[PDB]
């Protein structure tokens, strides 16, 4: 499974409009999708991108 | 399509109670007699307002 919020990073984001909240910036910018996946070490079956 | 989580809930009430009473009274009276060695006079009169 996919670590929540992997999906919110890397979202490209607007500074101005409001504090840290997914309904400032627009749209995910990146294939992590597709990129290797690392598990987490602190949580066995949970994954993220390596980077 | 990019989905994005924003699992989030916001809640508001606001509520006015209000009661106003007012009341009112008024009493009045009056005794009237009337006197001569061969007449006797009484008049009595009486209002209530609420």
């Amino acid at each position: 499974t996919v670590l929540p919020g992997v999906e919110a990073i890397g979202l490209g984001y607007n500074p101005f409009i409001s504090y840290a909240s997914v309904n400032s910036g627009a749209v995910q910018l990146f294939d992590w999708a597709t990129a290797k996946k690392r598990e987490v070490p602190f949580k066995a079956g949970y994954f993220v991108p390596e980077i | 399509v990019d989905v994005q989580q924003n699992d989030s809930a916001t809640y508001t009430n606001v509520s006015g109670n209000t009661i106003s009473e007012y009341q009112r009274s008024l009493a009045t009276s009056v005794a009237i007699e009337g006197r001569y060695n061969f007449f006797s006079g009484s008049l009595s009169t009486d209002f209530d307002s609420n």
